[PDB]
C-alpha cells in the first residue's frame, strides 16, 4: 500500500545525516501495536479494529514484523514493553515503531482498568525509559518512533473569536 | 567502560496537543491514525519521518468540525529517518 | 464566533534531555547556545528551523567529555520556518 | 554574522508549506531574552554574558528587535511574558523567538529566588499557555520558537557499557 522509493530516488537522497538501513535479506525489523478497545469503566473504543488493521498493514509493508497486543492494564503494557525492548531481533534491526492506541488523560495512556477513583495510567516518560540506551541497548543509535492515539485531556482544544 | 547518551534517536508523534481531545469515528477509525497511514503511504518514498509528521500536522491546520492538532514530542533524532520503501 | 486551535505553530528547543544536565563554560559560555548560534549563522540561509535544530543535535552525537543531547519539544509547526536572512 | 539567503536561493525554496514572511520595511519582529545569572541560593552563572551577547547579536541580525531581561523570579518572568505576548508589534510581525537561560530542574526553569526548600520555578507548560492562541492572538498562525538553556535535572545523562 506504500508508494515505493525507486533506485534513482534513493540515490538522490543518499549523505552523512541519514540513518543507515540494514540489508533487506538479513534484517529483522520489529514493531509493536498496543491497542485498548474494551475497558472496565470507559466506553468501548468502537472503530479500533480499523486502526489496528491499517497500522498493521502499513508497518508490515514497510518491512516490520508486527506484534499486536489488546486490552491491557498499565502494568501489562509495562511488562510487554520490557519484553519488547529485550527482543534479540533488535540487534539485527535498524529501527523500531511503537504504536499505542487507547483512552488518554493529561497524565498519560489509560489501561483497561482505569477509573477516576483508581488510576491505571502508562506515562509517556516510562515508555521512553523502557526503550532508552540503558534498558534497550540493542536500539542504541537506531531511530525509535512512538505513535500515540489518545486524548491528552478532555478539552476540545480550541479558543473562540469574534473578529 | 565507555559513555553513551541515555536518551537519543527518539521521536514521538501524538494525536493532539496537551490538555486536548483526539477524535475517533466509530466505524471509520481514529482520524489521526487514518491521516498518518495516508501520508506514510504517499510520502515514505521521498520524505523523512519528521517531514511526514509535519505534513500530517498541516492536514489538521483548519480547525473545521472536530478540531485537533497532532504534536511531535521529545525528538532526539540526530539524522534523517528515511524508510526507503522497497529497499 | 469562529474556532481556532488553542496551540499551534510552536517549537521548543532545549539544551538537554529530561532528567539531564546541560553544560556551560565559565568563560566561553553555554555549549548549546554557542552550538546553536554557529548553526543558525551557517544554515539559516538554506534550512528551516527544524532542520537546523536537527543539525545542532547531530553535533552533540558523540558523548565525549561533558555529554548532553539537545531536544526538540512540543512541535506544532504546520509549515517549514525559513528565516530567509537578508530578506 | 549570518550567511545570507540569495534571491535565487529563496526562489529555490519557494511552496505552500512554508511560513509567509512579511515585507522587510513594514514588519516589526520581536524577540525576548530572559537570562538569570545571579541567584539567592544557586552559584553565579559565569559566562552568561557571553550567551546574552551572542543570542542578541544573532537575533538582531535575523531581523528581530531584541529585549533583554535579567535576574528575575518566576513571577517576574510570568509578568514579562504576559507583557511580551500583549505587544502590538506582533500584529505586524511574522514570527517570534523566546530565549530562556538559567539554572533548571526537572519541573522547569529556576527563578533567581529558587531553593530546594522554597521553589521558584517557571514551568514550560506556562510559557506555551502565555503564548498560545487565547493569550497571544497576535501570533496565531505564526511560528513561535522557544529556546531553553538549562538543566532538566542533575543526571549526567549517560549510561556506561563494557562492550
Amino acid at each position: 500500500n506504500v508508494k515505493l522509493c525507486s533506485l534513482e530516488e534513493a540515490q538522490r537522497i543518499w549523505s552523512a545525516e541519514i540513518y543507515p538501513i540494514m540489508d533487506k535479506s538479513s534484517r529483522t525489523r520489529l514493531a509493536l501495536i498496543i491497542c485498548n478497545e474494551e475497558f472496565d469503566s470507559i466506553p468501548r473504543r468502537t472503530g479500533a479494529e480499523v486502526d489496528i488493521t491499517g497500522m498493521t498493514m502499513l508497518l508490515q509493508n514497510l518491512g516490520y514484523s508486527v506484534d499486536v497486543k489488546k486490552n491491557l492494564t498499565a502494568s501489562d503494557m509495562t511488562t510487554e514493553l520490557e519484553a519488547f525492548a529485550h527482543r534479540p531481533e533488535h540487534k539485527t534491526s535498524d529501527s523500531t515503531f511503537l504504536v499505542f492506541m487507547s483512552h488518554g488523560i493529561r497524565e498519560g495512556i489509560c489501561g483497561k482498568k482505569h477509573s477516576e477513583q483508581v488510576p491505571d495510567i502508562l506515562q509517556l516518560n516510562a515508555i521512553f525509559n523502557m526503550l532508552n540506551t540503558k534498558n534497550c541497548p540493542s536500539l542504541k543509535d537506531k531511530p525509535k518512533v512512538i505513535i500515540i492515539q489518545a486524548c491528552k485531556g478532555d478539552s476540545p482544544g480550541v479558543v473562540w473569536f469574534k473578529d | 567502560i565507555k559513555k553513551a547518551h541515555i536518551e537519543k534517536d527518539f521521536i514521538a508523534f501524538c494525536s493532539s496537543t496537551p490538555d486536548n481531545v483526539s477524535w475517533r469515528h466509530p466505524t471509520m477509525g481514529s482520524v489521526f491514525i487514518g491521516r498518518l497511514i495516508e501520508h506514510m503511504q504517499e510520502y515514505a518514498c521521498s520524505c523523512d519521518v519528521e517531514e511526514i509528521f509535519r505534513k500530517v500536522r498541516f492536514s489538521f491546520e483548519q480547525p473545521d468540525g472536530r478540531a485537533q492538532m497532532p504534536t511531535t514530542e521529545r525528538v532526539t533524532l540526530t539524522r534523517c529517518f528515511y524508510l526507503f520503501p522497497g529497499h
